[PDB]
């Protein structure tokens, strides 16, 4: 059941990493960071939807209860457990369950919300890639879960 | 749909690392503060 | 594992500061103080688990051979020169070992097993904690020995 | 009653240097002097306690049986020189059997109840000390016995 006291404590600790006065507010830039630190799973465009209620150019400020209000609705949304398999199904090399490294560069750096260079490095080191290559998506979903 | 999940994974991981590291550093510091009080008390007591 | 004379002597070099009448037994609450004085750096939860590994009452008393029987079952390692360095590596300024003192004060008061205001009073008086500067972690570990 | 006739005689003989009238009563001013003479090593605060245990307003005067009762309060303590050899080990740099003259000066005049200027002068003269060096605690406890 929602909102036993200890839930609010755990979520407020994660927020208290980012506030540097103790006034209960953060910059809008770190809203995605606190949310994903707790393992909540929104898109960039889904964060942008909320930020249009509060920010003049992407450099504003936002209270703990505003963040927690967005989180309260996102905590009833689905875990994407079916959705991530439907996504990876598209990028299989031959239908045996294995994503190609070539397609994966287009998935990282061209399609959708993309990834920046120094965190594409992270996925290359996670996958042990020194040339042409591949990865099983059921295993990779299990690892990202 | 993949890009949301990877953004979640790496931030959640770096949060776990920093929270664990923080707890380790707090634990080592409370270790030091205990050892300093012990060293002071012991010297005072043996001096008497 | 089994235990040896010089280690048992060092364990009593801590314990006999607290066994004030030489009863050979102490009320179990003080065991955390003893073990931290002895140079192990466990959490409260690990002190509770090391009590759980011998079925013991935290409100009772613990005689010295039963304490040595716990030490022969001891499960949490907490003395390693490398483990504490791994913890500092995530706070490095550029890869040359520097730690921002003000940021460390913020994080240690707002995340994990947080420092209280009276522990900050004590820490200021007894660890000389800088509010403007920075410290290189290699020396800083060996200052806290 | 806690002393043999031989023990009572020994303590009465010594007490009769500080009682000066033979009526069986001492001034509180020499109470420390007679106890320190009769093998005891009482702290300043322990002399204060033992007087205020008898009377907290009083008259600066104590009966011989009440003095023997202060000796009885001490004589339970299993006091012997090996714990004193161990007391100096806490101030040894090498384990060599040696305390530094600087650390000894700090020990005598900063920590604890504290020796006065003349108690230091008197001890230095008796000890055959020469220069701000180091002093062997095995030999010194042999002299202190």
């Amino acid at each position: 059941d929602q909102l036993t006291e200890e839930q609010i404590a755990e979520f407020k600790e994660a927020f208290s990493l980012f506030d540097k006065d103790g006034d209960g507010t953060i910059t809008t830039k770190e809203l995605g960071t606190v949310m994903r630190s707790l393992g909540q799973n929104p898109t960039e465009a889904e964060l942008q939807d909320m930020i249009n209620e509060v920010d003049a150019d992407g450099n504003g400020t936002i209270d703990f209860p505003e963040f927690l209000t967005m989180m309260a609705r996102k905590m009833k949304d689905t875990d994407s457990e079916e959705e991530i398999r439907e996504a990876f199904r598209v990028f299989d090399k031959d239908g045996n369950g294995y994503i190609s490294a070539a397609e994966l560069r287009h998935v990282m750096t061209n399609l959708g919300e993309k990834l920046t260079d120094e965190e594409v490095d992270e996925m290359i080191r996670e996958a042990d890639i020194d040339g042409d290559g591949q990865v099983n998506y059921e295993e990779f979903v299990q690892m990202m879960t | 749909t993949i890009q949301k999940y990877w953004r979640m994974y790496v931030v959640r991981r770096r949060y776990k690392i920093r929270r664990a590291a923080t707890i380790v550093i707090q634990s080592y510091l409370r270790g030091y503060l205990t050892r300093n009080r012990y060293r002071k008390i012991l010297r005072e007591y043996k001096a008497v």
